[PDB]
């Protein structure tokens, strides 16, 4: 599906500040702190559009923020912030209308690896089985990178 | 299974769209005073004249010349250098006005005329519309937006677009050709026009990943385009029906929309067919759905209802036809009642397509949940 | 998999078809003197006037008023009691005539304007056309034949037909509804009109095995139809494009045919697309074939060529697209050369459909044998 | 396929005057005689449209005549002539445009049996195998009742 309502040629970053080895009390503090930092510099990171997304993996969960980035450079700054300041392994970045998703490994002070995932970030039909990693949005719709 | 598909669109300055807007501007003016009016307006636009004709059954009083000049002036034709002037053009009126008359069931009114209506909806896009026609409308709509707000003051109202999409196994993988013919002033040179149009119109609209090096751009392929609009070519109401509805992606019944009141099934039933087609796809019953409704003049119930899912249906096809008859009242007055079409909202629908814009009564997916429960898909 | 499909057609007395015939009558008159002329004629028909407009680039001299009056007189509008008189109607001309100009390759001429063209052909019928549209044309054509030869002197030119066919697994099994609205004189009573029309028009045309007891007939459902033609409703050129080509069975590009010279791809390419679609089906390559050709203004080669067989192809689809490019020259001047379109034969094509009548240059299956050999189907 | 070129609501009779137990010299005489009789009374039998069709069965052959009958009554007279005068078992009769075919057993002086064959009388695609009974027309196209 082509989400033509979304403004074209912008980048969405799904980013969390959680860890699987920490108290959820601490994780929530980290998440609030990260959201503050992103909002504090909208010129650098872009506009935070939603803070009420849940992630998943395989089943653990975490709060995730969607940041709308106006350009690829902003998206890298968000990715760098997660990987360097919040010890994240990667962030999910997908295009505006095509939702062509990829994992960005911005680890390190300079340079970055971007791995394009095969397929597009799309809603998983209700009743279909979830496999591996998926994301639930603020409306309870389930999203996954589908090949 | 790669195959190229092409769709095109025209701007509001195109002569065939000036007639559509003028016809619907007259319709909206009448509906403000007499919502139950009967309007069938046909507009012919020539180099220096606008001929407005048709038959009206209403008690409303409208100034056709004032409406026509205001409509053309809002488009942006203000002096003869553009090829057409709103303040100094002949506006002939051939409208034949009558007087409305004065106990049976209103929903049992027969269709005022026979015809075929097609509704289409696909889960290809977010707004449940074919992709090529949506982006074709975006380019011309962006051209008018850029021209009016002053980003490119040397643009002029007339513009045409044409985008060729490259499908692969039913999914778009890129854009193969973009054509954007625009009318400009003699001030701007040809080379600078192509750079500005490419950077300011094509780039902000089309996704960057689709525009590869193999994409071919044709921006004013002929040359200078200074004098256009009505002078360049004649314009008539209903000559751009395909670019209005879906482009070439879906079949069309052949009935024009602009200048017709909702009481005529040539317009309301097409909106209704799109309404039921969008709800079926929105309910998850089918990935693509096409609805055909046929009326006989003087008969209330449709003579035939056809649902086509192209083998993408989650329920048996004969069950879908029962659901359409069960939920949606397709009698000619039932369409108005279930869509609330008796409002002056048709001036906006005659510019960049009657479908795909969610602020329209027929673009609401409210019965989608009911249909899904009725089909028992949980 | 039963489903009802409906197609409709209108007689030559319909206001939207009077404009088409008048436009093509002007085109044929010009082509007799200057075959290489450029004609884009638009006709607007009102209650008592005929407005003929457009831009002509020729060296020919034609009397528009004489042509228009003769065309209407041949249709059968001879006095005001019918609602329109050929001898006492206003014929305004807005035609802007220019002068032709005066070394490159003629086949490399770019398209004069952009557009979409669709060609369709199916082995459903003998003439390789959709069945519902063919029989819809038969009824209105029979009505004109009966009226003119004197079998039913009380008939009048305006008439509309609509036939609803009942398919089953892709094959027609009967007719579900027949609608035949005809204009008559006040002499004949309503009850006797239905008996005569049913016996003299519907019976001789439709096969008797399809008309069962479940078939519903709607012959003038409203009532008396005495005053019709241009007085009843306005008529414009190109408002009946769907009934011309295929009805609702096939997609349409949206370009009108009548009043356009062959040099404009809006007409010739549609004929060419039908030509290649008919040959592919006639060669046995596919049961149904749909061709889309798209041109950009100022560019010779088509921007996109699409062949669709709906999964009924005997050869791989990507091989068919190669065959179309190999055999058929789809450049704008190549269409004229391979079809011999520079003749005054377009008066007859604006009455009961441009397709399905074998006496037309684009209805010849001559390259069918060559295509079959190239595909290696023996 | 719907043969819309043919005039609607008329009947076509395929009729032969051959036998499997007679000299082909005699059969040709019978065939010429039958054709003469049909042409001698066009008001009763209709118009003979073709005399250069071959039949088949299962592979024997025979010359067959196609008679266009304007009504069902004419078609019965042709069928009666074959069954009574030329000892034919049946004639093939099919509609005008739909080509809905059936076997008519007009044997006897009065009364008749008509058995509708399931399907329509249609051209058999070139290269497809012929099965059982078929007909070759004057153009060498092969025709069979297909279900
Ligand atoms: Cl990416
Ligand atoms: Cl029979």
């Amino acid at each position: 599906m082509i989400f033509t309502k979304e403004p074209a040629n912008v980048f969405y970053v799904l980013v969390s500040a959680f860890r699987s080895n920490l108290c959820d009390e601490v994780n929530m503090s980290r998440h609030r702190h990260m959201v503050s930092t992103l909002r504090a510099a909208p010129g650098l990171y872009g506009s935070v559009e939603s803070t009420d997304l849940t992630g998943c993996y395989r089943p653990t969960e975490e709060k995730t923020v969607r940041v709308r980035c106006k350009d690829k450079a902003q998206a890298l700054n968000v990715a760098r912030l997660a990987c360097n300041e919040w010890e994240q392994d990667c962030v999910l970045v997908y295009k505006s209308q095509t939702h062509t998703a990829g994992l960005v490994y911005a680890k390190g002070i300079d340079g970055y690896k971007a791995e394009r995932l095969p397929g597009s970030f799309q809603e998983v039909p209700k009743g279909a089985p979830l496999q591996g990693c998926f994301t639930i949005d603020e409306f309870g719709r389930r999203w996954q990178v589908q090949h | 299974a790669k195959h190229l598909f092409t769709s095109e669109s025209v701007s509001e300055g195109h002569p065939d769209k000036i007639a559509d807007q003028i016809s619907d501007a007259v319709l909206d003016a009448i509906l403000e005073q007499d919502p139950k009016a009967r309007v069938a307006c046909e507009t012919y636009v020539k180099t220096g004249m606008v001929l407005v004709g048709g038959e009206i059954t209403t008690s409303a009083w409208v100034d056709i010349e004032e409406i026509t000049r205001n409509t053309v002036r809002e488009i942006g034709y203000v002096h003869s250098d553009m090829g057409f002037d709103a303040n100094s053009c002949a506006v002939l009126s051939a409208i034949g006005k009558q007087s409305p008359d004065i106990r049976a069931d209103p929903l049992e009114q027969g269709a005022g005329d026979q015809g075929l209506m097609f509704g289409y909806a696909t889960n290809e896009t977010d707004v449940l519309m074919p992709a090529p026609i949506t982006y074709a409308h975006r380019l011309v709509q962006r051209q008018a937006e850029v021209r009016k707000n002053g980003t490119l003051p040397w643009l002029r109202p007339d513009a045409k677009s044409q985008v060729t999409f490259q499908y692969d196994d039913g999914k778009i993988v890129g854009i193969d050709a973009v054509v954007l013919s625009t009318q400009h002033s003699e001030e701007i040179d040809q080379k600078s026009l192509q750079e500005a149009v490419m950077e300011e119109i094509i780039k902000p609209i089309l996704p960057a990943e689709w525009l590869t090096s193999a994409t071919k751009f044709f921006i004013n392929p002929t040359g200078r385009f200074v004098i256009g609009g009505p002078m360049g070519d004649c314009g008539l109401t209903g000559r751009k029906i395909i670019v209005d509805t879906y482009g070439g992606m879906a079949r069309h019944g052949g009935g024009a929309f602009s200048g017709k009141d909702p009481s005529k099934v040539d317009r309301s039933a097409a909106y209704a067919a799109r309404y039921v087609a969008k709800n079926i796809v929105a309910a998850g019953l089918a990935d693509r759905c096409e609805i055909q409704v046929s009326y006989a003049i003087g008969v209330a119930e449709p003579t035939s209802i056809m649902v086509e899912t192209f083998g993408t249906e989650k329920v048996p096809s004969e069950q879908l036809t029962l659901l359409v008859r069960e939920f949606f009242d397709l009698r000619p007055y039932g369409l108005i009642q279930m869509l609330d079409l008796l409002h002056p909202i048709y001036k906006e629908t005659a510019a960049y397509g009657h479908f795909g814009r969610e602020h329209f009564p027929w673009e609401k997916t409210d019965k989608a949940q009911l249909l899904r429960d009725a089909a028992g898909l949980k």
